[PDB]
C-alpha cells in the first residue's frame, strides 16, 4: 500500500522510466497505480496503448462538473494489474497550473480506488517547480516516499535541491521521506558517480543508473514498454533491477538541502561546465 | 370548546365569547392599536372626495393593480397546441405563481416549465440552463412542440433566445427538426394580453415564415381565428357552434379549450386536443384572417398583413348585438355563405329578451373594469341596454383605445355621464365609486373588497359587485360561462337582471318597514 | 412494506432522465429507516431544481413576502418592481387576522413600485422614494414599511438601502429594505433566511433602549406560527388558559409592537422551526432567551407539547396545564369515538412545503391512517433527520418531487387520501383519488389544537368518504 | 456595505463603499476601484480570484446561496473543509474563502483579503 513520487525535471525521462517500471513490477503478481501530474498527458501512453488517455479535467468539465463524473470512466487498465489515471492540467494562464492534481486525488479517495489490491501507488508530478499541486503530494502527506529523477544536468541537480527543501520543509507534517536517486544518463562522461556523490552529500543513496538505449525509441514507436516489447533486452534487466531495488529499499532518510555554490563546486571539480 | 353533533368552521367559532375575549385582550396589551374614533375618522376621511384629489395626483405608487405580467399571456397562448407545453426561461418562482393562478382560476391542472435558473446564470447567463431544460422536458413529458417565453429577469439579464437554442440544436441535446418557437416576453412592458400576443406572433413567424414560396391566398377555402387572451370556454364553444351552423371551414388558431377542460375518468391527461402543427403550416393559404380581439393583437396584425398578404377586417370584438351582426357580415362577405335562419332565430331571441328586460335594465349606473377589448364590448351592450356606464378603467389602455371608447360613448345619448380612465388602479376606482356612486360594478374578484369598504360607510352606500372578466377565484366554475355571440349576451343579460332584481329583494325585505314592496312578480 | 419493491419502483421511475437528471434525482429518493439519525446518509436535501422538469419550488421572494412579511397587518409592504410578483401573491394565502383594511391594515392589498421600460433603463431609486412619500401621504395610520426586492432591482443595481435609510430619517418611520430576489437561492428556504436577517438587522435592532414595558415571570412568544384559517388563535387560547401570557405572535395576526417587544419574553415557543430558526438562535445568543420547538397538530402532540410547555415553570403552571388537559379531554374523545371507524386503516403520502409533512403524522396516525409516503420542497437535512423517527418503516421520502415522478409514485402506491397543494389537487383528482389542500386547509381550518383537530377529522372524513369517488368510470365502460 | 481591500501587494488598505445587491460582484467592484485581484476566466472555473472574507459585524450575517460552481471551484483550489461545507449546505453561511467573481456583495461591513496570487497557491 506504499505511495511513491517521481519528482525532477521535465524530459528527464520521468515518464518513461516510470512506466518501464511499472511493467516491471506488474509482472512479479504486484497490482500497482499509475498517476501523472504532469500538464502533458503523456505518462500513462505506453501501458495503456491509447494516443492519449481522457485526463480527468477534461471529460470532468464537459460533463458539467466532477459530481457528474465515474471512476469507471477515467479508471482504465490497459493491463491487468495495473490501471492508469491522468491529472491534467488547465490551459496556459488559466488559473493554478496544479489544481488538476488536487481535483484528481480528491475524486480518488472520494471514489475509493485505494482498496484492497493495492502494493504500490506510483505518482509521476513535474518537479521544475513544487508549488501548489505539484508541491500537494509533499503536504498532505499522501506519498510516503519520493524518487528523484535527475541527469548530469546541472539544472536537474538544483530541481533535486529544490525538491529537497520542499520534503525538509514539510518533514514533521507526516513520513513524506526521500526514499534514493535514480538518474538516467545520456551520452556524456563522468555522470553516475556524479549523482552517487550529490546523495553521499544529501544523506541519501543512489538507487540505479539507467543508461541511454536504443530500444526506448522502438517502444515509443510501439507504445508499449521495453519489458514488455523486448523481455531479453538488457535494457528490460536493468529497469527489472531498478525495481527490485524499490521493492527492497529500506532508508528512508530526511533529506539535507545543498547550497548554489557547494553545487557549483562538484560541477566544476567534475569539469560539466567550465 | 367543539360540539361533535355541530362541528364549526372558522367563522364562526372565532365569534365564541372566550375567544373575543382573548382578542380583546391581545390588542388592548400587545398590539398597541390606535383608538377606534381616529380609526373611523381616517376611514371618513378616505371616503371624502379631497382623499378622491389626493389619490389622482398619484404617479409613483400602485394600489390594488388590475393586469398581469407578459409570460402569463405567454403560457395561455402556448397551451391552446397540440401535445405542446410552455417553457419559461427564467426563474421557477415565475412559473409556479402562473401555474396557482390558472389552477384557482380554471380550476384543472396547467402545465408549465422552466429551468429555474439562480445567482450562476445571473452572473454568467443561462446557456447551460437552456440545454438542460430542453433535453430534460423533452426526455421526461414527450411534447410535441416546446415553446419559449421569458420573465423579468431573462430580459434584464439580456439573455438572447435565438442564440441558445440554435447552440442546443447544434450539441445535439435536441433534435434539429424539432419545433421550439421562442418569443421576448419582457414583463415591464404592457400587460398579459401582450404576452400572448408576442406568444402568438412568434408561433406564427416559426411555422410560416421560411415557406412563403408556394402559398396562395384561399388555396384551402378557409377562415383563420384568432381568439387572443381568453378565459372563457364558453367563447371558444359559440365561436365553433356559430361558424360551424354557418357552414364555413374555420381555423381556430392557439385554441386552448380541449386542455384547460377534460373529463375525470381515473386517468390524468397532460396533453388533450389543441391546433395542430399542420394547420399553422396551412394558415396562408387561409382566404382571410379575422382577429377576435384587435386591440391586444397588434403586432400578429402587423405580421399577417405584411407577410401572409391577407386583408384583415377591421372588425370590433364580438360582444353585443351590433358588433356580432358586423362579425356576422363581414364572415359571410369573405366566405359567401348565407346567413342561417338560427342564427337569425336566436337574433330575435336576443331582441325579446332586450325587450323584456329593458323595463328594469334602464337607468342603472354601472362601473366596470378589465381588459381593454372586453371593456369596451361590455361598455357597447350597456350602451344598446340603455344602461348608463359612469366609471370605466382598463389598466392596460392606451392612448388610442381612450380616443376610440370615446367616439363609442359620444355616438350614443346613455355616454353623458361617463369618464375613460387610463393607467388607474382599483383604488381609485374605490375612490370613485365612494364619491360619485354607482348602482354596480362589473369586474373581477379582486373588486370584492371594495364592496366590502362600501358595506362599512352603510347599506344605503353599499354598492353590489357582479363577477365578469378575469380572473375569478371565489365562484366556481364561473369560468365554463359564455361572453361572446347572441348565446354571451344572452348570460349577461341574465347575470345583470337577475343581480338587479335580488339586490331589490334584500332591500325590499325589512318586516313591517319595506316589505311592501316585495312583490312576488317582477 | 415491501421495502425491496419500494428501491426497485424508484429504479423504475428513475430511468426515463437523462443521464444527468438521473443521477441528481438518485440523490433526492428514499426508503425511510428509522434507526438512522444522520439522514445525510440516506437523503439530500437543498439542491438546485434541475431544469424543465416540472419543479413545484417558489422563489425567494414568495419565501420573504408571501411568507413571514406579509402576515404582519400594520405596515405597508412594497413590492419593488414589475407587476405580476406581487398580483399572483395578492391574499393567495390564509393569514387570517384582525383590523381594518386601507385603513389600519394592509396584509390583504398590493403595493407596487410598477416599473415600466423607463424604470428597468435608468432606475428606481427616485421612484421609490416619491413612492414611499406617497405612501406617507395616503397613508397615515400605518406604523412602517418594508420594501421587497424583486428579480430586476437585483438586476438593475439599485441602492434600495441608502434610500430606505434617508427616507426613514426623514419621516422618522421604520423601512425595511429586504433583498429577496427570485433567483436568489433555491426555493423559499433562503426566503425565509432573508427576511429573518432583515428582521433581525432592523425591528430588533429599533428599539433596545425601551424598558417601559411590565414584564412578567409567564411571557412567552410565539415564533412561526401564521394563523393559516385561524392557527395561531387557537394555538394561543390553548396556551392562555394553560396561564402564560402571549406577547408576540410571529406573524399571523403579527403587529410591529409585538415584534419589539419580543425581546422582553421570558420563552420563545417555535412552531416552524425551518422558517423562523435563525432569529431563535439569534435571540437565545443575544438577549440569552430559551426557545424551543412545540406541535399542536392532533391531541397527542398536542398533550405532549404542552406537558413539556409546563414543565419549563413553576408548579402552578403544570396543574393549570393538568386542568386544561382534563376539561379538553372529552371533546377529543368524542371526536375520535365518531370519526375513527369510518377513518381506520387508510394510507396517506403527503407533500408540504417545510415542517408540515413531519407535523401532521400525529394527527393522522390518531385517527388510525398511517402515512406511506412523505417529502419536502425545500427543507434541510435538519428537519429530515428530526423526520425520519416519525416515519414508519419501508415509507417513502422524497425532495423537490417532480410532477411525472409523484404521479408515478402515487399510480404504483395507490393511496386512498394525498395531501399536497393546489398545483396538485387538479392533477390528482382527476384520477379518482382523494386529494386535500395541505397549505390552506382547502379554504376551511384552523387544524391547531383540539378545536381545529376536531375540523382535521371532520374534513378528512368528509373528503375520504364521499360518493363522487365511486362514480369516476362510466357504467357503460 | 462598506469595503475594506488588504493584501500584501497593497501598501495601504483600501475602504469603499459599494451598492448591495448589484448583478456586477465583488469583481465589479474590485475593478472599478483600482485593486487589482488575478482575474483568469469568464466562466468562473479557473479560480484566480480567490479571496478572504472576513465579515467584521458578526451579528449582521446575510443568508445566500453558496451554487455548485463555486462549491466544486473551491474544492478544485481545496479552500473547502467538510465543516464549512456541511455548514453552507445547511444554514446556508457563507464560508471562510470566497471567488471574488461569484460573490456578491451584501449589506454590511466586510474586509477582503488577498495575496495576489491565482486560487492554490
Ligand atoms: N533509458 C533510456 N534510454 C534512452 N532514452 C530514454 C531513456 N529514458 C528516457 N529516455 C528519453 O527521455 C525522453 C523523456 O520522456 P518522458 O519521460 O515522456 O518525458 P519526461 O521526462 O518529461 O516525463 C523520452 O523521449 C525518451 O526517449
Ligand atoms: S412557513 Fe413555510 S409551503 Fe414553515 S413557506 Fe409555506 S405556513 Fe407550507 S409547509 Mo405553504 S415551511 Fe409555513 C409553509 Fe411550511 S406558506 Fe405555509 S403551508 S410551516
Ligand atoms: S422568481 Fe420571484 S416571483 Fe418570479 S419574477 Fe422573480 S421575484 Fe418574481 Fe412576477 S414579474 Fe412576472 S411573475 Fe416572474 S416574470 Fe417578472
Ligand atoms: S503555485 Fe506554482 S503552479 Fe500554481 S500558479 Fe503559482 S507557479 Fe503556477
Ligand atoms: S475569475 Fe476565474 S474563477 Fe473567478
Ligand atoms: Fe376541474
Ligand atoms: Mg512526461
Amino acid at each position: 500500500m506504499r505511495q511513491c513520487a517521481i519528482y525532477g525535471k521535465g524530459g528527464i525521462g520521468k515518464s518513461t522510466t516510470t512506466q518501464n517500471l511499472v511493467a516491471a513490477l506488474a509482472e512479479m503478481g504486484k497490482k500497482v497505480m499509475i498517476v501523472g501530474c504532469d500538464p502533458k498527458a503523456d505518462s500513462t501512453r505506453l501501458i495503456l496503448h491509447s494516443k492519449a488517455q481522457n485526463t480527468i479535467m477534461e471529460m470532468a468539465a464537459e460533463a458539467g462538473t466532477v459530481e457528474d463524473l465515474e471512476l469507471e470512466d477515467v479508471l482504465k487498465a490497459g493491463y491487468g494489474g495495473v490501471k492508469c489515471v491522468e491529472s491534467g492540467g488547465p490551459e496556459p494562464g488559466v488559473g493554478c497550473a496544479g489544481r488538476g492534481v488536487i481535483t484528481a486525488i480528491n475524486f480518488l479517495e472520494e471514489e475509493g480506488a485505494y482498496e484492497d489490491d493495492l502494493d504500490f501507488v506510483f505518482y509521476d508530478v513535474l518537479g521544475d517547480v513544487v508549488c501548489g499541486g505539484f508541491a500537494m503530494p509533499i503536504r498532505e502527506n499522501k506519498a510516503q516516499e519520493i524518487y528523484i529523477v535527475c541527469s548530469g544536468e546541472m539544472m536537474a541537480m538544483y530541481a533535486a535541491n529544490n525538491i529537497s527543501k520542499g520534503i525538509v520543509k514539510y518533514a514533521n507534517s507526516g513520513s513524506v521521506r526521500l526514499g534514493g536517486l535514480i538518474c538516467n544518463s545520456r551520452n556524456t562522461d563522468r555522470e553516475d558517480e556524479l549523482i552517487i556523490a550529490l546523495a553521499n552529500k544529501l544523506g541519501t543513496q543512489m538507487i540505479h543508473f539507467v543508461p541511454r538505449d536504443n530500444v526506448v525509441q522502438r517502444a515509443e514507436i510501439r507504445r508499449m514498454t521495453v519489458i514488455e516489447y523486448d523481455p531479453k533486452a538488457k535494457q528490460a534487466d536493468e529497469y527489472r533491477a531498478l525495481a527490485r531495488k524499490v521493492v527492497d529499499n529500506k532508508l528512508l532518510v530526511i533529506p539535507n538541502p545543498i547550497t548554489m555554490d557547494e553545487l557549483e563546486e562538484l560541477l566544476m571539480e567534475f569539469g560539466i561546465m567550465e | 370548546s367543539q360540539q361533535v353533533d355541530k362541528i364549526k368552521a372558522s367563522y364562526p367559532l372565532f365569534l365564541d365569547q372566550d375567544y373575543k375575549d382573548m382578542l380583546a385582550k391581545k390588542r388592548d396589551g400587545f398590539e398597541e392599536k390606535y383608538p377606534q374614533d381616529k380609526i373611523d375618522e381616517v376611514f371618513q376621511w378616505t371616503t371624502t372626495k379631497e382623499y378622491q384629489e389626493l389619490n389622482f395626483q398619484r404617479e409613483a405608487l400602485t394600489v390594488n393593480p388590475a393586469k398581469a405580467c407578459q409570460p402569463l399571456g405567454a403560457v395561455l397562448c402556448a397551451l391552446g397546441f397540440e401535445k405542446t407545453m410552455p417553457y419559461v426561461h427564467g426563474s421557477q418562482g415565475c412559473v409556479a405563481y402562473f401555474r396557482s393562478y390558472f389552477n384557482r382560476h380554471f380550476r384543472e391542472p396547467v402545465s408549465c416549465v422552466s429551468d429555474s435558473m439562480t445567482e450562476d446564470a445571473a452572473v454568467f447567463g443561462g446557456q447551460q440552463n437552456m440545454k438542460d431544460g430542453l433535453q430534460n422536458c423533452k426526455a421526461t413529458y414527450k411534447p410535441d412542440m416546446i415553446a419559449v417565453s421569458t420573465t423579468c429577469m431573462a430580459e434584464v439579464i439580456g439573455d438572447d433566445l435565438n442564440a441558445f437554442i440554435n447552440n442546443s440544436k447544434k450539441e445535439g441535446f435536441i433534435p434539429d427538426e424539432f419545433p421550439v418557437p421562442f418569443a421576448h416576453t419582457p414583463s415591464f412592458v404592457g400587460s398579459h394580453v401582450t404576452g400572448w400576443d408576442n406568444m402568438f406572433e412568434g408561433i406564427a413567424r416559426y411555422f410560416t415564415l421560411k415557406s412563403m414560396d408556394d402559398k396562395v391566398v384561399g388555396s384551402n377555402k378557409k377562415i383563420n381565428i384568432v381568439p387572443g387572451f381568453e378565459t372563457y370556454l364558453g367563447n371558444f364553444r359559440v365561436i365553433k357552434r356559430m361558424l360551424s351552423e354557418m357552414g364555413v371551414g374555420y381555423s381556430l388558431l392557439s385554441d386552448p379549450e380541449e386542455v384547460l377542460d377534460t373529463p375525470a375518468d381515473g386517468q390524468f391527461r397532460m396533453y388533450a386536443g389543441g391546433t395542430t402543427q399542420e394547420e399553422m403550416k396551412d394558415a396562408p393559404n387561409a382566404l382571410n384572417t379575422v382577429l377576435l380581439q384587435p386591440w391586444h393583437l397588434e403586432k400578429t396584425k402587423k405580421f399577417v398583413e405584411g407577410t401572409w398578404k391577407h386583408e384583415v377586417p377591421k372588425l370590433n370584438i364580438p360582444m353585443g348585438l351590433d358588433w356580432t351582426d358586423e362579425f356576422l357580415m363581414k364572415v359571410s362577405e369573405i366566405s359567401g355563405q348565407p346567413i342561417p335562419a338560427s342564427l337569425t332565430k336566436e337574433r330575435g331571441r336576443l331582441v325579446d329578451m332586450m325587450t323584456d328586460s329593458h323595463t328594469w335594465l334602464h337607468g342603472k349606473r354601472f362601473a366596470l373594469w378589465g381588459d381593454p377589448d372586453f371593456v369596451m364590448g361590455l361598455v357597447k351592450f350597456l350602451l344598446e341596454l340603455g344602461c348608463e356606464p359612469v366609471h370605466i378603467l382598463c389598466h392596460n389602455g392606451n392612448k388610442r383605445w381612450k380616443k376610440a371608447v370615446d367616439a363609442i360613448l359620444a355616438a350614443s345619448p346613455y355616454g353623458k355621464n361617463a369618464t375613460v380612465y387610463i393607467g388607474k388602479d382599483l383604488w381609485h376606482l374605490r375612490s370613485l365609486v365612494f364619491t360619485d356612486k354607482p348602482d354596480f360594478m362589473i369586474g373581477n374578484s379582486y373588486g370584492k373588497f371594495i364592496q366590502r369598504d362600501t358595506l362599512h360607510k352603510g347599506k344605503e352606500f353599499e354598492v353590489p359587485l357582479i363577477r365578469i372578466g378575469f380572473p375569478i377565484f371565489d365562484r366556481h366554475h364561473l369560468h365554463r360561462s359564455t361572453t361572446l355571440g347572441y348565446e354571451g349576451a344572452m348570460q349577461i343579460l341574465t347575470t345583470l337582471v337577475n343581480s338587479i332584481l335580488e339586490r331589490l329583494d334584500e332591500e325590499t325585505r325589512g318586516m313591517q318597514a319595506t316589505d311592501y314592496n316585495h312583490d312576488l312578480v317582477r | 412494506m415491501s421495502r425491496e419493491e419500494v428501491e426497485s419502483l424508484i429504479q423504475e421511475v428513475l430511468e426515463v432522465y437523462p443521464e444527468k437528471a438521473r443521477k441528481d434525482r438518485n440523490k433526492h429518493l428514499a426508503v425511510n429507516d428509522p434507526a438512522v439519525t444522520q439522514s445525510k446518509k440516506c437523503i439530500i436535501s437543498n439542491k438546485k431544481s434541475q431544469p424543465g422538469l416540472m419543479t413545484i419550488r417558489g422563489c425567494a421572494y414568495a419565501g420573504s413576502k408571501g411568507v413571514v412579511w406579509g402576515p404582519i397587518k400594520d405596515m405597508i409592504h412594497i413590492s419593488h418592481g414589475p407587476v405580476g410578483c406581487g398580483q399572483y401573491s395578492r391574499a393567495g394565502r390564509r393569514n387570517y387576522y384582525i383590523g381594518t383594511t386601507g385603513v389600519n391594515a394592509f396584509v390583504t392589498m398590493n403595493f407596487t413600485s410598477d416599473f415600466q421600460e423607463k424604470d428597468i433603463v435608468f432606475g428606481g431609486d427616485k421612484k421609490l422614494a416619491k413612492l414611499i412619500d406617497e405612501v406617507e401621504t395616503l397613508f397615515p395610520l400605518n406604523k412602517g414599511i418594508s420594501v421587497q426586492s424583486e428579480c430586476p432591482i437585483g438586476l438593475i443595481g439599485d441602492d434600495i438601502e441608502s434610500v430606505s435609510k434617508v427616507k426613514g430619517a426623514e419621516l422618522s418611520k421604520t423601512i425595511v429594505p429586504v433583498r429577496c430576489e427570485g433567483f436568489r437561492g433555491v426555493s423559499q428556504s433562503l426566503g425565509h433566511h432573508i427576511a429573518n436577517d432583515a428582521v433581525r438587522d432592523w425591528v430588533l435592532g429599533k428599539r433596545d433602549e425601551d424598558t417601559t414595558f411590565a414584564s412578567t415571570p409567564y411571557d412567552v412568544a410565539i415564533i412561526g406560527d401564521y394563523n393559516i384559517g385561524g392557527d395561531a388563535w387557537s394555538s394561543r387560547i390553548l396556551l392562555e388558559e394553560m396561564g402564560l401570557r402571549c406577547v408576540a405572535q410571529w406573524s399571523g395576526d403579527g403587529s410591529i409592537s409585538e415584534i419589539e417587544l419580543t425581546p422582553k419574553v421570558k420563552l420563545n415557543l417555535v412552531h416552524c422551526y425551518r422558517s423562523m430558526n435563525y432569529i431563535s438562535r439569534h435571540m437565545e445568543e443575544k438577549y440569552g432567551i430559551p426557545w424551543m420547538e412545540y406541535n399542536f397538530f392532533g391531541p397527542t402532540k398536542t398533550i405532549e407539547s404542552l406537558r413539556a410547555i409546563a414543565a419549563k415553570f413553576d408548579e402552578s403552571i403544570q396543574k393549570k396545564c393538568e386542568e386544561v388537559i382534563a376539561k379538553y379531554k372529552p371533546e377529543w374523545e368524542a371526536v375520535v369515538a365518531k370519526y375513527r371507524p369510518r377513518l381506520e386503516g387508510k394510507r396517506v403520502m403527503l407533500y408540504i412545503g417545510g415542517l408540515r409533512p413531519r407535523h401532521v403524522i400525529g394527527a393522522y396516525e390518531d385517527l388510525g391512517m398511517e402515512v406511506v409516503g412523505t417529502g419536502y420542497e425545500f427543507a434541510h437535512n435538519d428537519d429530515y433527520d428530526r423526520t425520519m423517527k416519525e416515519m414508519g418503516d419501508s415509507t417513502l421520502l422524497y425532495d423537490d418531487v417532480t410532477g411525472y415522478e409523484f404521479e408515478e409514485f402515487v399510480k404504483r402506491i395507490k393511496p386512498d387520501l394525498i395531501g399536497s397543494g393546489i398545483k396538485e389537487k387538479f392533477i390528482f383528482q382527476k384520477m379518482g383519488i382523494p386529494f386535500r389542500e395541505m397549505h390552506s386547509w382547502d379554504y376551511s381550518g384552523p387544524y391547531h389544537g383540539f378545536d381545529g383537530f376536531a375540523i382535521f377529522a371532520r374534513d378528512m372524513d368528509m373528503t375520504l368518504n364521499n360518493p363522487c369517488w365511486k362514480k369516476l368510470q362510466a357504467p357503460w365502460e | 456595505a462598506t469595503i475594506y481591500f488588504s493584501s500584501p501587494l497593497m501598501p495601504h488598505n483600501k475602504k469603499v463603499q459599494a451598492v448591495a445587491g448589484k448583478r456586477s460582484t465583488l469583481l465589479g467592484v474590485a475593478q472599478e476601484n483600482g485593486v487589482k485581484i488575478p482575474f483568469e476566466c469568464q466562466d468562473g472555473n479557473c479560480g484566480s480570484c480567490l479571496v478572504k472574507i472576513t465579515h467584521l459585524d458578526g451579528e449582521r450575517i446575510k443568508g445566500m446561496l453558496l451554487t455548485d460552481k463555486e462549491r466544486n471551484v473551491l474544492k478544485s483550489v481545496g479552500k473547502l473543509p467538510k465543516s464549512e461545507e456541511e455548514r453552507a449546505a445547511v444554514r446556508d453561511l457563507p464560508p471562510t474563502y470566497r471567488l471574488a467573481c461569484q460573490t456578491i456583495v451584501t449589506d454590511e461591513d466586510l474586509l477582503v483579503e488577498f495575496t495576489g496570487e491565482p486560487g492554490g497557491a
